[PDB]
């Protein structure tokens, strides 16, 4: 909408997509089962086309050489997103495991738990524990 | 200002400021006498500007005032009559620091996205800013108007 | 030689990079030899160190880590 | 340069050209005629200077001149005028780029390990460098000799 | 996922007439539909 | 973490037995309630721009609280203030689908005790912001799922407290 | 030494933080550079 | 990241010799130019956030060969990752207008845009006509500006041009 | 259960739940009840089936009640088919629960490595709940049967 | 990180009111001392090896504390002794640049009051070591910018102690 | 990463019509064969330890490449090599219920090429380990989808030799 | 390429000198042994059949490098291996008869080690060949010019290791 803000009226898409989506419901009254179904999707249509644009997500470098750069939030959205495995404190054992599974996953490239039966228990009995931080468990895995 | 980006920028390596930009932080404070030519110039002729650009924007688009719009309501009116000289103080701030850092840290991060939390649609307060530009620079002498139009100019770009 | 810290670490990027924001104010044992690189990337974000304490130790050695 | 520290640290941040680092740049490229006949002044001058900090180093470091010191022998102490002909040479790049990454990159960053690697005491070039300050006051005028002497005073911060 | 095929077996054949539908409310003076540069087989 | 299934689970394990008859009628509970929380939570879906809007136009809207000197008076600190109430909304109907307080005890409250006082942000409005979100999606989804919405919203800001 | 001048770099705490793991940032999730474009993939493939 | 200063040091360093009459001249060459090369460079920054978009929507009304479903640029998933990859070419130019040289752009910009947009599917061709259209869209507005214009401001642009595009000829 | 699974899915994902797997709440609660009436004919059908896969399992492993054996006398033989009646429980668990984890983490986050203290072992505890999911199989229709019996055979993989 | 400038920025913000004359009377002060303080950040980061080492050789060398029994005997200490006194100049004449000591209130004094006490240093002779850094700096310098690390070396002493 | 979805849509999409009467038929083809290998996924995902050991046991057992000089000689090699075959097990339950080999071109053959060839195990033996496979995975599933199976199934093995 | 006068000319030839009486004895020990290698290598290319015989009969007949799971196993790779090792014997004859080794580490030594792991050969079967090679060329020659042939054989095997 804010794309074609400036050639199309923004007030002229509401009203078009909204008796677009009552007419093609209005087929749908037959079945009476998927009618149901495309009146939750239209409406997906007409509230994402209600809002405007949100703004564009942007990396920054740290370091100063490193040249800082731009994603539209669009593009971010669309492609699918890497499994952040947060572990807070008081959160239940198998919901625990799954996270020292994967940060074993990250650092030896597999899991190396269950592939070679073998990785350091006392450090993951301290990182069970909220004792050391997620930080902490990768720098004394890093130097083991 | 200049101070606060040599400081964060020489903390991290660790080492002491360097002549490259302690010639350049004392070249912007011989400077603050002819930024304040500007400053106060700006500040008592702050109601002439906040409704000669008030006017200006709905001359120029009228639907924030047209029935269904944004400031239809008085309430809503004398909350954007607010909002100029909002941002005619910040602006200021940056013409005082001669940089970015006042102007950035108070009206600029994450704008796009929470006047779309409120009602108001964001490429016309890009046209409410540009008017308030000439509304202003009109108003600037014309030697000293090449040095404050950069400062209306960021403004435009951050928000658009 | 490692001392336990409670810091609060906000991160002031949230607003421009849009991530999912992770809860501060926690609890860690950061080693003495790894600290006051941590503890000056904790004044780099401004975050503020309300207590360290000593957990395992005993300062004053010559020798014995 | 402060022109590749203007854009680099802008870079970082992904946002164009700031009215801060738009006015450093101006404000250093109407200066750039001045700061070229400073710089031609230090190398119209290259024999005295070398030869004056070289008598100026000598007497205060006997140590190093001494048999068993490092620069000891015609050879010897022939190659130590060169050590500090390079870096008369290096602080006339540093003149004309407005910083000091020219000195940063072709005479700072490794020098502590490498004249440990020579035998030489590192504090003595700190010295000798201070002493060829002394010599280039003496050339400029006063208000460039506050500009020019910044190069050599940091140019003693990367040795001691 | 038989009856999501059904949702689109309704619409792809009555989507030539839904536009029809929906221009003639947001335009006057021209007949629209056959505007459409459709794509052809 | 537990679920209001599982929790009925890990109370008759560490009671040692089988699922009896009192543990039929609880989980019977959930199951004939279940419809409501999927639809409760497929509408707050299309919503979630939306219920976050008025309940600040509602509750820190036109207030001291935007003016100077006010808490969320920078845009910096306005958008994070929206951004931490869009994160109570969504983690609240994770309460609603799992049918506990517990996915919340612990994803949310684990640190936001210490961290509003830390970064001198005042609660005593947002206990009024998380109010106005209670009252907005009740109108919103209905006034059963919303009996039920209120219950997990009452957690949070008690939790809060 | 270079774990440590890593894990405690401002890239790391900025990105994952404090209590989360380590995630590799392949394309879509962020923005990605052009320098590197070619090495990057080919380092997050399981061959590296 | 390299100055037209700072290559002019290593097209010196690198024979071990001091700053001659050459080096006097054309130095001085550039500080004359430093006027017309700032005020440039903040006309180029009064509307880069409207130029890129008058620019691709004149390429899109000329090439309509990426709007219809071809090559990419389709959907706004597409066209706002358009619009954000033609205003890096945009921004860059900002740099190495200022700084003289092009080497901003030989080592930020061109190194891997060959095999970046390879790996995509996205196609070299018209991204030179977004930097040609870019070429005289940016020389109206400092036309407009009443800054003179030249080799300098219309270089950065053909050097994303000659150095991006495969050599034919 | 297999919303925690879902919710916990979402979360680390960081993402809103999708309506494509809020079917899965849906069809989970239609087939609430269904998954009830399961575990209620494994309610009053579990005290007979238990005393008869003991000695199955005794067929199987004659080594078992062998003396010498793990399982020697009335005692160690008596908690052994306790030991095996711990685990009715908890694949009746996973049937309302619907899902993997309620079996997991009661049972098999460290069986692999408590059976190996008791000298018990791994490859004789399986196949006894094969035994069990024979038996179960046999007083459920065929419908009730593949979900019921598709807990068991997990569980065999979990131990072998 | 405040700097004089902006730190009348925010207490001007806070209100949200335009610079007033008593305010700008902090400007224009700040504003003239800009050439004495540039001057004084030079010859700092020339000596800065040299007021590390006379501040340490008056006040600490031959002591109690370099002789063996406390806390400088071993070279690791000394080592890390050095590190501190190095550190605290560096971060003083960023305090002598911005005129604020809010880089003091935020980089240093966070967490070195509680640190010293766990790890038993002596606040006592460290309070010194700055003491005596003070009177090698404002003849390093000159009296007239002599009188300005004053105000920023014992902010450091007084929030240490 | 793709899918049978991505791959009748996009075939659709560049085309910039509807969805044709024969990408329909892909479709209601697709959708029906759901609760035929839906079925048959959860028992490959279950019985993954007797298939590898049955496997492995086919066609790699008591010969040369278990004996020293041998890849598998070494215990850590052999538990790779079983690990190393049990992903192409789990990957091809992906590219049965995606219904489209495209998961595995990028994801498991793109540097199998790699790996295999800087360690120096034989291909050879890895595609006769795996067409062993085939026979395994009928017998537990069924002749209606063991060729479903074996479709994607031998993707894998066309890759690598 | 050079030999033990050439390199003791080019010694003394890139020090400008002319030939010293340091540098004549380093010709008169090798004419005082120049009667003694031409008998070397005169029984060295009348058994040049069997010293390559006997030399593989020690170490690789038998074993289970000529096994069928083994490297050396069709007939093409035997010839080639015992062509290999040819080249390693008959250059070791020229470097003898040479007196320095640099005719081997151009044409012998020029990319034999990764040339090999790019075939696959092994290089721990070569050392222990022609070291198997070196014990019965000793016995044929004779144990002094053995000696002087055991330099270059070796000086082959400290290159593939
Ligand atoms: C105005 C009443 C009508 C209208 C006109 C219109 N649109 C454009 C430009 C674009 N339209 C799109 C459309 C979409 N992108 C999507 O991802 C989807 C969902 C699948 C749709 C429908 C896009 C990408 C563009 C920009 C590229 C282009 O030029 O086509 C124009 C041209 C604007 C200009 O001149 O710059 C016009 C006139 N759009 C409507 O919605 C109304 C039906
Ligand atoms: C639009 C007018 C043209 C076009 C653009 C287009 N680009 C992409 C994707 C990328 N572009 C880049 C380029 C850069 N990254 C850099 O860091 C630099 C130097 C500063 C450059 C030049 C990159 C990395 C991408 C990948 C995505 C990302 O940014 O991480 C797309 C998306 C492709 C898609 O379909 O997904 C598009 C459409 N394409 C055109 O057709 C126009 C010519
Ligand atoms: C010096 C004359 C006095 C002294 C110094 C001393 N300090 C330490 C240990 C630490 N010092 C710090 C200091 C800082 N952290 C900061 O963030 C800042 C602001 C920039 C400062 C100055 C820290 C974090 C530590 C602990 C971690 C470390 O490894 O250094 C020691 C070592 C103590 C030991 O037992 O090894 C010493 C000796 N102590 C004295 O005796 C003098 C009074
Ligand atoms: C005998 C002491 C115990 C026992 C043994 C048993 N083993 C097998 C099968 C195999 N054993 C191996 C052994 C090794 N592989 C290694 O890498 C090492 C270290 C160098 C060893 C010891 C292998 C590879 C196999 C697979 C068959 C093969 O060699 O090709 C069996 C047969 C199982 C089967 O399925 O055929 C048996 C019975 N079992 C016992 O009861 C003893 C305790
Ligand atoms: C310190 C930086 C900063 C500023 C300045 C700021 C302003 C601000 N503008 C607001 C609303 C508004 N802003 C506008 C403005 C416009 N509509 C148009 O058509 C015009 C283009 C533009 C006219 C100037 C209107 C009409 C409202 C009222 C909408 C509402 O609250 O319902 C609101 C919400 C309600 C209110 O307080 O009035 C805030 C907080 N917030 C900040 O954080
Ligand atoms: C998912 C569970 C969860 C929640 C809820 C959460 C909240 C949260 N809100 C925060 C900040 C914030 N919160 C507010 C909120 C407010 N300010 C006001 O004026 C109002 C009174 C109020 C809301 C009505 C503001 C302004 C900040 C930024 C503080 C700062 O940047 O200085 C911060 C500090 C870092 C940051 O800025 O993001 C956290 C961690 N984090 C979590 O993990
Ligand atoms: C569900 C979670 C759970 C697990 C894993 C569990 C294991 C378990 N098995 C036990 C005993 C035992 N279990 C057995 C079981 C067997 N011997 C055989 O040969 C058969 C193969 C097999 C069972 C059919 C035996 C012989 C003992 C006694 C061990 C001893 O006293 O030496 C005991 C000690 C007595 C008791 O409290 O029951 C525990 C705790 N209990 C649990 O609640
Ligand atoms: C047990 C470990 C240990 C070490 C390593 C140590 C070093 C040490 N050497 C010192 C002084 C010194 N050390 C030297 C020694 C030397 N300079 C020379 O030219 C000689 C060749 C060389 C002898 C190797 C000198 C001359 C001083 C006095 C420096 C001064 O007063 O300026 C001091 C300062 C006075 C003090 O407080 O003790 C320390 C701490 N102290 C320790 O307790
Ligand atoms: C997700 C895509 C993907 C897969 C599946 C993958 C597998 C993989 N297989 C490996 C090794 C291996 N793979 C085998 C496999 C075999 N040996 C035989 O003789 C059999 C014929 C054959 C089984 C079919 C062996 C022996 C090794 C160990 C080689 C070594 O580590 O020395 C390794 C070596 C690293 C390590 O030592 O752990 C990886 C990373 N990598 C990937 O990126
Ligand atoms: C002097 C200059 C010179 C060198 C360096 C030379 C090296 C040489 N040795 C080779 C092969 C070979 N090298 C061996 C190695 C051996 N034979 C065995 O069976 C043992 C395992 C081992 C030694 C004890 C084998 C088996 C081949 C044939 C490889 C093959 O055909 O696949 C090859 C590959 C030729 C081919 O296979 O077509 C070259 C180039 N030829 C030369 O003229």
């Amino acid at each position: 909408r804010e794309i074609i803000e400036n050639a199309c009226s923004s007030a002229a898409t509401l009203v078009a997509l909204q008796e677009m989506r009552r007419s093609a419901l209005g087929y749908l009254q037959n079945d009476k089962e998927g009618q149901e179904i495309a009146l939750q999707y239209f409406n997906v249509l007409i509230s994402e086309f209600e809002g405007a644009t949100p703004s564009n997500k942007v990396r920054q470098g740290q370091s100063v050489d490193q040249q800082g750069l731009e994603l539209p939030q669009i593009y971010f959205n669309a492609a699918e997103a890497r499994q952040k495995f947060v572990m807070k404190s008081g959160m239940s054992s198998s919901e625990k495991l799954d996270v020292v599974k994967a940060a074993y996953r990250q650092v030896f490239e597999r899991d190396i738990t269950r592939a070679y039966s073998q990785g350091i228990s006392d450090l993951e009995s301290k990182f069970k524990n909220g004792e050391i931080s997620t930080k902490e468990f990768i720098r004394r895995l890093g130097k083991s | 200002t200049v101070v606060s980006q040599v400081i964060l920028k020489a903390d991290d390596e660790l080492r002491y400021p360097t002549t490259g930009e302690l010639k350049n932080i004392s070249d912007f404070l011989k400077t603050g006498e002819q930024r304040l030519r500007i400053v106060d110039t700006l500040t008592e002729n702050e109601k002439k500007i906040v409704d000669r650009a008030s006017a200006q924007l709905w001359k120029k688009r009228p639907d924030f005032i047209a029935p269904g719009g944004n400031a239809a309501g008085q309430r809503e009116r004398s909350l954007c009559l607010r909002d100029y000289g909002w941002y005619l103080r910040v602006i200021t701030y940056g013409i005082l620091s001669g940089d970015k850092d006042p102007i950035e840290s108070i009206g600029l991060i994450g704008v796009k996205e929470m006047y779309n939390s409120l009602g108001v649609p964001m490429p016309g307060m890009v046209e409410a800013i540009r008017c308030l530009k000439e509304a202003s620079l009109a108003l600037l002498d014309d030697e000293d108007a090449k040095e404050a139009a950069p400062y209306f100019d960021f403004i435009i770009q951050a928000m658009s | 030689r490692s001392f336990k810290v409670t810091a609060c670490v906000p991160s002031q990027t949230r607003i421009r990079t849009q991530r999912e924001l992770q809860n501060t104010y926690f609890t860690k044992l950061v080693p003495y030899d790894n600290w006051f690189r941590e503890q000056q990337r904790i004044m780099k974000m401004g975050g503020k160190i309300v207590k360290v304490e000593l957990a395992t130790g005993k300062p004053g050695t010559n020798t014995g880590l | 340069s402060i022109v590749t520290k203007s854009i680099v640290n802008a870079d970082a941040e992904a946002r164009y050209l700031s009215p801060g680092e738009l006015d450093r740049i101006k404000s250093f490229v109407t200066s750039g005629e001045r700061r070229v006949r400073i710089a031609e002044t230090m190398t119209g001058a290259r024999e005295r200077i070398i030869k004056e900090a070289g008598n100026q180093l000598f007497q205060k470091r006997p140590d190093v001149v001494s048999p068993g010191g490092n620069a000891y022998g015609e050879e010897m102490t022939a190659t130590c005028l060169r050590d500090l002909d390079y870096y008369l040479r290096l602080i006339t790049y540093g003149i004309v780029a407005g910083d000091v990454t020219p000195i940063e990159e072709i005479g700072v960053v490794g020098v502590r390990e490498m004249y440990k690697s020579l035998g030489t005491p590192i504090e003595a070039v700190a010295e000798g460098v201070r002493a060829m300050k002394s010599v280039a006051t003496s050339l400029l005028s006063g208000e460039d000799a506050a500009e020019a002497g910044a190069y050599f005073d940091y140019l003693i911060g990367a040795m001691s | 996922g038989a009856k999501r095929l059904e949702i689109a077996q309704v619409l792809t054949q009555n989507a030539e007439l839904i536009v029809s539908r929906a221009a003639n409310r947001i335009f006057t003076g021209g007949s629209p539909l056959a505007f459409l540069e459709r794509p052809e087989e | 973490m537990q679920d209001a299934i599982t929790s009925v689970i890990n109370s008759s394990d560490v009671q040692g037995k089988y699922l009896d008859a009192s543990a039929i009628q609880k989980l019977k509970a959930y199951f004939a309630t279940g419809e409501l929380r999927v639809r409760a939570a497929t509408t707050i879906s299309a919503n979630a721009a939306n219920i976050v809007k008025e309940a600040v136009a509602k509750s820190l809207l036109y207030s001291d609280i935007t003016r100077p000197g006010g808490n969320m008076y920078t845009t910096r600190r306005y958008a994070a203030c929206i951004r931490d109430l869009d994160y109570y909304l969504r983690y609240a109907t994770y309460a609603m689908l799992a049918g506990d307080p517990s996915i919340l005890d612990e994803r949310v409250l684990n640190g936001l005790k210490e961290t509003y006082n830390s970064l001198g942000v005042p609660i005593g409005a947002t206990v009024q912001a998380i109010q106005a979100m209670k009252e907005v999606t009740a109108g919103l989804v209905g006034a059963d799922a919303g009996k039920e919405m209120g219950i997990y919203f009452d957690y949070i800001c008690s939790g809060l407290s | 030494a270079l774990v440590d001048a890593m894990v405690d770099s401002t890239e790391y705490a900025d990105y994952f933080g404090e209590e989360t793991v380590p995630y590799l940032r392949g394309l879509g999730t962020e923005a990605q550079e052009c320098r590197n474009w070619g090495p990057q993939i080919d380092l997050f493939n399981y061959s590296a | 990241m390299r100055d037209a200063v700072t290559s002019l040091i290593k097209n010196y360093d690198i024979t071990g010799r001091y700053l001659d009459r050459d080096a006097i001249d054309s130095l001085k060459s550039y500080f004359v130019t430093g006027t017309a090369r700032v005020q440039a460079a903040a006309t180029i920054t009064a509307n880069a956030a409207e130029l890129v978009k008058q620019a691709a929507s004149q390429l899109f009304g000329d090439l309509p060969e990426l709007i219809r479903p071809g090559g990419n640029a389709y959907t706004t998933r597409r066209y706002a990752a358009c619009l954000r990859d033609m205003d890096y070419y945009l921004r860059y130019a900002t740099y190495a207008l200022v700084a003289g040289d092009t080497d901003v752009l030989d080592e930020r910009v061109l190194q891997g845009l060959r095999e970046t947009y390879n790996s995509l599917g996205v196609p070299i061709g018209p991204t030179v006509v977004g930097i040609g259209i870019l070429k005289d869209l940016a020389t109206e507005k400092v036309q407009a500006a009443g800054i003179e214009v030249g080799a300098y401001l219309e270089q950065p642009f053909d050097h994303l041009i000659s150095e991006l595009s495969e050599t034919d000829v």
